[PDB]
């Protein structure tokens, strides 16, 4: 149904587990649908 | 249903990640069995040309 | 659910029948601030939200 | 539970034992019917049930006209086999009678698609034991019409991919492996047309395929034979590894390219080496190992793959070989981007005898563009190749431009300008750039 928005609506934190093959697939797809943002994981790793 | 679909899911990954890992682990012991055919033989004819 | 459908697409479209699920994991963190918004709010709420 | 078992996929073959399972009537109404025996309904009766029995049941399922009891039987007989808690004893009673093991084969490769390919299957995982492994009824089965005709149905996906299967773990022993080859031109066509075609079973499909093509060139005669007989799909492998997905596929697919170009092989250090040139093999080898592959042994190969090739290229960069090149016609696109470049040596000989290599490049491009052939695509490469010779040559040595005038090479190329061929057109508006630009100046 619908989904608007007051002030927010209850979101959630989820973990991907994606194979080798597909990982820049799945991001890419990821990308031109633009829904979920990435928390940090390797930041101690430096650029 | 998402978490049981979820676990689901877990376990064909899982038997995936072990299907490939048996599929390639048969490819490396048929490469080995080759390479050794083929070493071998050079191995014993390197040996055996003093006996000859 | 949409998001599970469009991976489960896209595994469609790609020869790998992998599975790539996702779960949700609750943490205590604090989740971050989502607003839709049509042309008619989003400078609205943009300058509200400044 | 037996020295080694099938571990087919079964996406539909799984469904095919189902089918063979959900009838079963016919193990014992047949005898009601005076279609079997009572021995036989005695030794159908411990199949309808999820050591010494088996070779009676062998001869009633030989005698038996009805199709579809045969079909049960066989479907039970390779569930026997596969089955952990009858997989030692469906080996041994083979194993103990080899004998048995041709007049079951016989009885195999008939009957009905699925009659047919399950009976095929239960042959090869009993041929496929560590002992009595029979090479004359594997070439016999191989020789078999039916399984053939099914494995080059390339519409029936399933049925392909069993047959492939069942191929590939038939060549698995070494014993069984030159016997494969011996019909290698009834399948194997086939099997490049997979590749070609992807150019679950069907991922499934092209990595048995892979291994089935792989498996076979372990031998330097067979891979020799490989890369000639079928060089158009040796030469497509690239190009599959390159747009493949999966990292097996891409890891068999470098393993077998590297077998083939493997010095052990007879003609594989020129030959097969130069094929590689033939397919832009180098810059796709470089874009390979600039992708990060995640398995260890696909990296090694890919490495190696990089070290086969740039040594072809520096053995393609002699000046001996540019000359013999440029003796003939029909050049080759290797050499000339180093011997009429960075390969200054060969620039300097190439002086020699007052500009003769020159002279004959300049007259053999006179000669091609009076022939009046220039409109050939052959033509149209030589041409090109010859116009980068002479662009490369015209920089180093400014004295070749009064040789070309002489002989009117600059007339030549300044109507070659005006040539539709693009491609060759780019390379004639470089040389006269070159030429007016730094001669002419």
């Amino acid at each position: 149904k619908e989904e608007a928005i007051f002030r927010s609506a209850e979101m959630a934190l989820v973990q991907f587990y994606i194979p080798q093959e597909i990982s820049r697939d799945s991001a890419y797809t990821l990308g031109q649908l633009g829904l979920v943002q990435f928390r940090d994981l390797n930041s101690k790793v430096r650029a | 249903l998402t978490p049981n679909q979820v676990n689901d899911e877990l376990n064909k990954m899982q038997a995936f990640i072990r299907k490939e890992a048996e599929e390639k682990a048969k490819e490396i012991q048929l490469k080995a069995d080759q390479e050794y055919e083929i070493e071998k033989t050079n191995i014993v004819r390197n040996e055996t040309n003093n006996i000859d | 659910a949409t998001l599970q459908a469009r991976l489960g697409e896209m595994i469609a479209r790609l020869g790998i029948d992998v599975p790539s699920i996702i779960q949700v994991l609750d943490t205590n963190h604090t989740p971050p601030t989502f607003h839709r918004t049509n042309k008619f709010t989003a400078g609205f709420q943009s300058i509200c939200d400044c | 539970m037996g020295a080694t078992k099938i571990l087919m996929d079964s996406t539909h073959f799984n469904e095919i034992r189902s089918i063979i399972r959900s009838r079963s009537v016919a193990w014992d109404a047949l005898a009601r019917s005076e279609e079997l025996s009572e021995i036989d309904a005695s030794t159908a009766k411990a199949l309808e049930s999820i050591g010494k029995t088996l070779i009676p049941l062998i001869h009633l399922l030989s005698t038996s006209d009805n199709e579809d009891c045969k079909k049960s039987v066989q479907n039970l007989i390779a569930e026997l086999l596969s089955s952990d808690k009858y997989g030692d004893d469906t080996v041994k009673f083979f194993q103990e009678d080899p004998k048995q093991l041709e007049q079951l084969f016989d009885v195999s490769l008939k009957g009905d698609f699925q009659t047919v390919l399950i009976s095929g299957f239960n042959v090869v995982s009993l041929l496929v034991q560590n002992g009595l492994h029979n090479v004359k009824l594997v070439e016999k089965l191989l020789k078999n019409n039916n399984l053939i005709n099914i494995l080059q149905n390339i519409e029936q996906m399933d049925t392909c991919y069993v047959c492939i299967r069942l191929l590939q773990e038939l060549a698995v022993i070494p014993e069984y492996r030159d016997v494969i080859w011996l019909h290698e031109k009834k399948f194997m066509p086939t099997l490049f047309k997979i590749l070609q075609r992807a150019t679950h079973l069907g991922i499934q499909l092209q990595y048995h395929s892979l291994l089935l093509i792989w498996l076979l060139t372990f031998n330097p005669v067979f891979a020799n034979e490989l890369v000639q007989k079928y060089l158009s799909d040796f030469l497509d492998l690239l190009k599959l590894v390159k747009i493949t997905i999966k990292e097996k596929v891409s890891r068999l697919c470098i393993s077998i390219i590297l077998q083939c170009c493997s010095t052990r092989v007879k003609q594989h250090k020129k030959v097969i080496k130069q094929l590689l040139l033939l397919g832009n093999a180098l810059p796709t080898v470089q874009s390979l190992s600039e992708r990060k592959y995640s398995d260890e042994e696909l990296r090694q190969d890919i490495s190696n793959l990089k070290e086969i090739l740039e040594n072809e290229y520096q053995e393609l960069t002699s000046f001996d070989e540019y000359v013999a090149e440029l003796d003939s016609k029909l050049l080759c696109w290797s050499p000339p981007h180093v011997d009429n470049g960075f390969w200054s040596d060969n620039i300097d000989e190439f002086k020699k005898d007052n500009y003769k290599i020159f002279r004959q490049l300049i007259e053999l491009l006179q000669a091609k563009v009076r022939n009046g052939d220039v409109n050939a695509k052959q033509e149209k490469i030589i041409i090109q190749v010859a116009l980068n010779d002479i662009t490369h040559v015209v920089e180093l040595l400014p004295e070749s431009i009064d040789v070309l005038d002489k002989t009117g090479g600059k007339a030549d190329i300044m109507e070659l300008l005006n040539h539709s061929d693009s491609r060759v057109k780019y390379e004639a508006l470089k040389a006269t750039q070159a030429i007016i630009g730094y001669t002419f100046k």
